[PDB]
RNA sequence: UAUUAUAUUUAUUCAUAUAAUUAAUAGGAUAAUAUUUGUAGUUUUUGAUACCAUGAUAAGGAUUAUAAAUUGAAAGUGUUAAUAUCAUAAUCAAAAUUUAUUAUUUAUAUUAAAUAUGUAUGUGUAGAUAAAAUAAGAAAUUA
């Protein structure tokens, strides 16, 4: 069948047991997001920092289709900022002498 | 597959050169012209077709 | 594990190593891949007869 | 009463039994209730708190090869300062447990809009206008 | 010419400056220790 | 005809077909007989003695 | 022509859901015939704006 | 087109439509290369020309 | 008990072939064995069907000028047709005839392939405009 | 008869209506257009003779 | 739509009072087509140039049996008056006839001679509610 | 007007209605050809044996090998009953079909002792022979299963050679009209919609279609039907 | 017909097909129509060769020919109905109820985007977009830039 | 009680729909030869319709706040997938106001291309209503 393609190759994980630690469970009046992680948002911005995703040159991220979130165009691999620039590049920069605009008008 | 068949696809280029060079294509052995005609019908087609 | 992607690729990429599988299969075994007629609750809808 | 009728889905090569009883209900007074949660291998071990009973050679191999968990937890929390990870409140929570072992008119409707760690990220069926957590609408110029 | 160029398969034309696949990308994701000095 | 052996009805048509089969099995005669060309029913061939129903 | 051939043929192994165009700019000899397009004096009678109405082209 | 309009009854009219969308042929020459001695010894394009 | 659209119909193909050909079973489309197509319409019915389906221009429409009814009813009001001899008294007749409907071969490419300015599109292939023949 | 002549459709049901499973394969981008290059037995024979 | 005055009552939504781009409203309803102007008489709702030919619709184009009404963009010509032949136009409820011929019509399109929205109202095409609403606006007496 | 034959019914008389286009496994629509005029074992009902068939040897080859024998080509007579065999195919040898499975498992010596002639090596050409070409075929399958490289069956064999009309087995082309209900072994539940549906086993089987198909002569075919024409029980549009 | 054995759930989808044929008729009649218009309305002389009484005569001859062409498709495009190829929902083009590059109505665009069928990208509902050109001058500017790369970058010959 | 302000500004004459037939495939120059030029087997079915005939996305501010950061929400607004058993109602122009749900041009100069609105000057004047703390500029009466 054409549909023979859409079978499950592997046995899917069963639901054996209870809701996870600090699950959203709603009592008499509760405003509940299934979406927001209960434990990792409660954790202070001072400590964890404003980052939603790893701090990496953004070329590695893609704005997802159908999901409000970004993903990495190489699954899960990450290259640090240091790998975008030349070795020991001041403020990782193609060349250390000037900022982008400085480079433009020097060139002109 | 058998890769080296791609070579036959050179042929319609060579034939074109033979016309630029003034080598008449009808002096080619009957034999070779059979093999070439085959090679053609594999890779050559016109804008019409 | 779960499948992130799916591709149709020839079976000779991964096939059980010749020393693991029975000797010449084409010649000594008649194999047909066919579909169960009965309703299969779970498991595969095809089997090798 | 014009009572609505729903016809049962039977197990299918892509739609196994548990998926059906968990994602599909034939009684339509139970529609549009809310999300249910379940646990898998590790999150189940955390929630259920199954004490491991001692066992054969592997279990004593792993009683002797254990090392300091007081420390390992600490390390793993720290490691969130690595370039490729974030710092997690969960990792911290695990450390803590091991140490202590002995606008304002709209923020009903802005509930997704800060920098939000997600669990399940929202999807376009469920969220009309949200852009995602990484997004900056009013960017400043930075060198 | 040839459909697959000599440079690919002929060891006379071997390029000594090419490196294997695994090495560069392992070397790349390296984050060296940020506290190289006292004070900073 | 190349892929399947045969012409296939559209999905919609198939739905109405299957439904007729299901509901012809319990009740009869909530029905009507509507054709494109009526002569085939009004003068049927020389044979054709429809099986009586109850 | 061989390079051109490889190049036109990259369209068969392109990545998934990706397409391409081919721009060519080459050099070619043109030939100006002073025989077919001779350079002569302007006619003894000139041509007016009246030979240029709409449909004058036709 | 290699994608969608590659292979069926619409491949023809889509192809032709691209070809007609692409009819433009740009013809260039530098005025530099027009200033050369003509076969008659007179410069082919001089200042006034 | 029986509701038809058309009362009668006819066979596409003629006696010599059919009388013998019937002893060989032909496979009809499994989900709709009986086929009554526009080749099978009678002459009258074909005429009627062919008039309709062309918006305003087409002869079916009462006001196209090709209408054969002598009377037509707009909201309970009965309107009697103005004959063309009478229409012409104030509305001059400029009629070239059928040659006006066909451009030369020379223009076929300007016109995206057609010689014919009629209201329906005209195909030059055998099959699209095929009736039985 | 021919054992590669094989059902491409499922048994007709409401599962074709109530589900987003696709009714045909998506086109395969890298499969070439099928075209005719090849000769008959008769033709080969004619050439040899 | 609320009331179906035609078939389209079933297919179309009103969408409240909705704005369309300039001079494209889906349905061409020319309420203004008879809108008196002495000084603009020859330029208003008529041909932009007086050297234009009369439209298609003043001519018999093909072999006709006859027509019921002539189109409303047909222009009234001295022969319309003089010949004494039926000149009909499709207006609502049914048809408007030019019965009483005048030269003052000549050279204008029948769009312009036929008042689209009459000051006359049928009380019998109106619901009791609609009649109420027409009394509020001070149209119908009551 | 309408009735159980003409209307849409999932089930007619408590069994799945074969008349519905949607009551069949779609695979039944896939195109097939008529077999019946071909050699018995090529036909589709014997499909389990198809991998085994034998390369043919025609009458021409047979006469040629009568006049011009090859040393290591063996012509082996498979005729089973001695009561029916009155002549000797030249240069042949006798291994009756019934013994083959045993015979081919003897050592060279033992085989020599039981059949009185040398056992063909597995390289040599072995041509098999029978009355109709049926037993020779089955024997062929035996010889092929021990792996003999050249095994040819001569169909039409002893009948064509000697002009005898005999048969190895009595099997007739006509199938007995199907007796019971439709076998539950052919009923095919669907995997997606869990819907029970017919297959072409049983009372519905292609054999029955080919068997009752129109004869290939106009006169004999017109004899089969009443004066007015071939199918008059049906409404015009089903004819 | 007469709602017997209809294949599609919405009957009106057929109208969409009718529409296609309208555009086809226009391709067949546009050049012709416009030439007859231009030659008809021309007040200046046509040319050096055709002037005066000949020109007047030829003008009338042409518009007479153009009026004689029965079924010639003269209807302006903005007066043709836009109707969905999917659900046969209609919308006025140039309005927020019609979506131009997919040529579907708002209703279908919504349905198709939310259950993923179209591949688009969501952008903040309130601005101009990701696009530079739209960001500069809005709809009119982008409209212009499209004109510029279709036409003006060519110096025609 | 600390983690900090509603009493400011600007608005309110709001209308627009029409002239019935949805049911199938069929390839052409530069190809080793098909008139397959011109491929001809009426008639047993019935729902999306003008009509009962389940599903699904709107709008609707009321307390997770400032830092490297969005002032728009799930509780569902015509068109979408299992209940059928009155009927062809669909734009391809030029057309007939009763509909809660709409920011119009207000006094030097005023109808040229698709045909394009003739009406209400009345002391910025009842009742009743609308909108905004966001590259703008407003500051003191919580549960
Ligand atoms: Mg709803
Ligand atoms: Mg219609």
């Amino acid at each position: 069948y054409y549909w023979s393609r859409y079978r499950m190759p592997t046995q899917m994980p069963k639901f054996d047991g209870p809701a996870p630690v600090a699950a959203p469970q709603s009592m008499n009046s509760t405003k509940t997001n299934e979406f927001i992680d209960p434990i990792d948002d409660k954790f202070p911005m001072s400590i964890r920092g404003p980052l939603v995703r790893p701090d990496v040159p953004e070329d590695q991220y893609v704005d997802s289709w159908y999901i409000c979130t970004s993903m990495t165009h190489h699954m899960g691999d990450y290259r640090p900022w240091s790998a975008s620039a030349p070795p020991n590049a001041f403020r990782f920069r193609p060349f250390n002498e000037f900022d982008a605009k400085g480079r433009e008008y020097v060139q002109y | 597959a058998n890769i080296n068949v791609v070579e036959k696809k050179k042929v319609p280029l060579v034939l074109a050169q033979m016309d630029e060079l003034g080598v008449p294509r009808t002096h080619l052995s009957r034999v070779l012209m059979d093999e070439v005609e085959d090679s053609l019908r594999k890779f050559q087609t016109y804008r019409s077709r | 594990q779960g499948a992130v992607a799916t591709a149709e690729i020839p079976a000779f990429f991964n096939e059980r190593p010749a020393w693991e599988r029975p000797p010449l299969e084409e010649t000594l075994y008649v194999t047909t891949n066919k579909e169960r007629y009965d309703d299969v609750r779970g498991g595969d809808i095809y089997y090798d007869d | 009463a014009k009572r609505r009728v729903i016809v049962p889905i039977h197990p299918t090569p892509n739609f196994p039994a548990h998926f059906i009883k968990s994602a599909f209900t034939t009684d339509p007074l139970k529609e549009k209730q809310k999300a249910r949660f379940s646990s898998g291998g590790e999150a189940m071990r955390e929630v259920q708190d199954i004490p491991k009973n001692l066992e054969g050679e592997r279990s004593r191999r792993d009683l002797a090869s254990r090392g300091d968990t007081e420390f390992q937890a600490l390390v793993e929390f720290i490691e969130g300062a690595s370039y490729d990870q974030l710092i997690s409140g969960r990792r911290f929570k695990k450390v803590y447990d091991v140490l202590s072992e002995n606008g304002h008119v709209m923020t009903p409707h802005t509930t997704l809009h800060g920098r939000r760690i997600f669990w399940i990220p929202p999807t376009w069926n469920r969220a009309g206008r949200f852009l995602g957590p990484h997004v900056t609408l009013y960017p400043g110029m930075t060198p | 010419s040839a459909n697959i160029p000599r440079s690919v398969w002929d060891p006379a034309q071997h390029n000594p400056n090419w490196s294997d696949s695994y090495g560069h990308d392992i070397t790349n994701r390296r984050a060296w220790p940020a506290r190289k000095w006292t004070v900073g | 005809m190349t892929v399947h052996g045969t012409s296939l009805p559209s999905t919609y048509r198939m739905h109405k077909d299957i439904n007729k089969a299901q509901r012809n099995d319990r009740k009869l005669s909530g029905n009507r007989f509507k054709v494109l060309c009526s002569s085939g029913a009004k003068n049927p061939p020389s044979g054709w003695e429809p099986i009586p129903d109850a | 022509t061989e390079f051109e051939k490889r190049m036109y043929d990259i369209r068969h192994w392109l990545h998934r859901q990706t397409s391409c165009e081919f721009h060519t700019i080459y050099r070619r000899n043109v030939i100006h015939d002073s025989a077919v397009f001779p350079t002569e004096h302007d006619p003894a009678t000139p041509t007016t704006h009246e030979h240029h109405r709409m449909f004058s082209f036709a | 087109d290699n994608l969608q309009y590659k292979r069926y009854d619409w491949q023809g009219w889509y192809q032709r439509m691209l070809d007609v969308h692409n009819r433009n042929v740009s013809l260039r020459c530098r005025i530099c290369d027009l200033q050369r001695l003509d076969g008659n010894g007179v410069q082919f394009v001089d200042m006034q020309t | 008990s029986v509701s038809g659209v058309f009362s009668k119909g006819r066979g596409i193909g003629h006696e010599a072939t059919t009388s013998i050909l019937r002893y060989i079973p032909r496979a009809r489309v499994p989900w709709q064995p009986s086929r009554f197509g526009r080749e099978n319409l009678t002459a009258a019915d074909m005429a009627r069907l062919w008039s309709r389906g062309r918006y305003r221009d087409g002869p079916g429409n009462y006001n196209s000028g090709y209408c054969t009814e002598r009377t037509h009813v707009l909201e309970e009001n009965t309107v009697s047709i103005i004959p063309r001899r009478e229409l012409e008294k104030y509305m001059p007749d400029i009629t070239i005839g059928p040659k006006a409907l066909v451009t030369p071969v020379s223009l076929m490419n300007a016109r995206n392939g057609h010689r014919v300015t009629h209201d329906l599109l005209h195909s030059y292939d055998p099959h699209i405009g095929r009736l039985g023949k | 008869m021919l054992s590669q002549n094989v059902a491409k459709t499922t048994v007709p049901s409401y599962y074709m209506i109530r589900t987003n499973l696709p009714h045909r394969k998506p086109q395969n981008q890298w499969e070439g257009v099928y075209y005719y290059s090849g000769i008959t037995k008769r033709q080969r024979h004619l050439i040899l003779l | 739509l609320k009331i179906a005055k035609s078939a389209f009552g079933f297919y179309l939504a009103r969408r409240g009072q909705r704005k369309y781009p300039f001079l494209r409203r889906p349905h061409i309803k020319n309420t203004h087509s008879m809108n008196p102007s002495a000084p603009y008489f020859w330029s208003f709702m008529t041909a932009k140039s007086q050297m234009a030919f009369l439209p298609e619709e003043n001519y018999i184009t093909g072999d006709w049996t006859g027509k019921f009404f002539v189109s409303k963009r047909q222009v009234y010509t001295l022969q319309h008056a003089t010949s004494g032949a039926k000149v009909r136009v499709k207006s609502f409820p049914s048809i408007f006839e030019f019965n009483s011929p005048s030269r003052w019509n000549i050279g204008k399109e029948m769009n312009t001679l036929t008042k689209p929205r009459m000051d006359l109202i049928d009380e019998q095409m109106l619901t009791k509610k609609q009649r109420l609403d027409y009394v509020r606006a001070g149209l119908l007496p009551k | 007007q309408a009735d159980r034959r003409t209307r849409h019914h999932m089930m007619v008389d408590g069994q799945i209605n074969p008349r519905e286009w949607f009551n069949w496994h779609p695979k039944e629509y896939q195109p097939w050809y008529f077999d019946r005029h071909k050699f018995l074992y090529e036909q589709r009902q014997y499909a389990q044996f198809h991998h085994l068939l034998c390369h043919q040897v025609y009458l021409k080859d047979m006469l040629h090998l009568m006049r011009y024998p090859e040393p290591y080509t063996h012509i082996i007579d498979c005729r089973t009953s001695t009561q029916k065999m009155h002549r000797w195919v030249p240069h042949s040898l006798w291994l009756p079909r019934d013994e083959v499975e045993y015979a081919l498992q003897l050592s060279a010596d033992e085989f020599l002792d039981m059949y009185g002639f040398r056992k063909p090596d597995k390289s040599d050409d072995v041509i098999l022979l029978s009355h109709n070409g049926i037993y020779s075929e089955q024997a062929g399958w035996e010889w092929k299963k021990q792996f003999f490289q050249h095994v040819y069956n001569y169909r039409g064999g002893t009948n064509e050679l000697f002009g005898e009309s005999y048969s190895d087995m009595n099997v007739s082309d006509v199938l007995s009209p199907w007796k019971g209900p439709f076998p539950q072994s052919g009923v095919f539940v669907d995997k997606w919609s869990k819907r029970k549906v017919l297959t072409r086993t049983g009372p519905f089987d292609r054999q029955y279609e080919m068997q009752d198909f129109a004869l290939p002569d106009l006169e004999l075919e017109k004899a089969r039907h009443p004066e007015e024409g071939p199918r008059q029980n049906m409404p015009f549009g089903l004819q | 017909m007469r709602h017997i054995g209809q294949d599609v759930p919405k009957r009106h989808t057929h109208f969409v097909l009718e529409s296609r044929l309208m555009y086809e008729k226009s391709f067949r009649d546009c050049w012709l129509h416009s030439v007859c218009r231009a030659i008809s309305q021309l007040d200046e002389p046509l040319s050096k060769t055709v002037v005066g009484t000949h020109q007047k005569m030829l003008q009338r001859k042409v518009t007479c020919f153009q009026y004689n062409q029965y079924g010639l498709f003269k209807t302006p495009y903005y007066r043709l109905a836009n109707v969905d190829r999917y659900h046969a929902v209609q919308g006025v083009a140039g309005t927020r109820e019609w979506v131009p590059y997919v040529n579907v109505s708002y209703w279908t665009m919504n349905k198709m985007v939310r259950g993923g069928n179209l591949l688009v990208h969501r952008v903040h509902y309130t601005g101009w977009g990701t696009d530079s050109h739209l960001k500069k001058g809005g709809w009119e500017h982008r409209w212009n830039k499209v004109l510029q790369r279709n036409v003006l970058q060519y110096s025609r010959i």
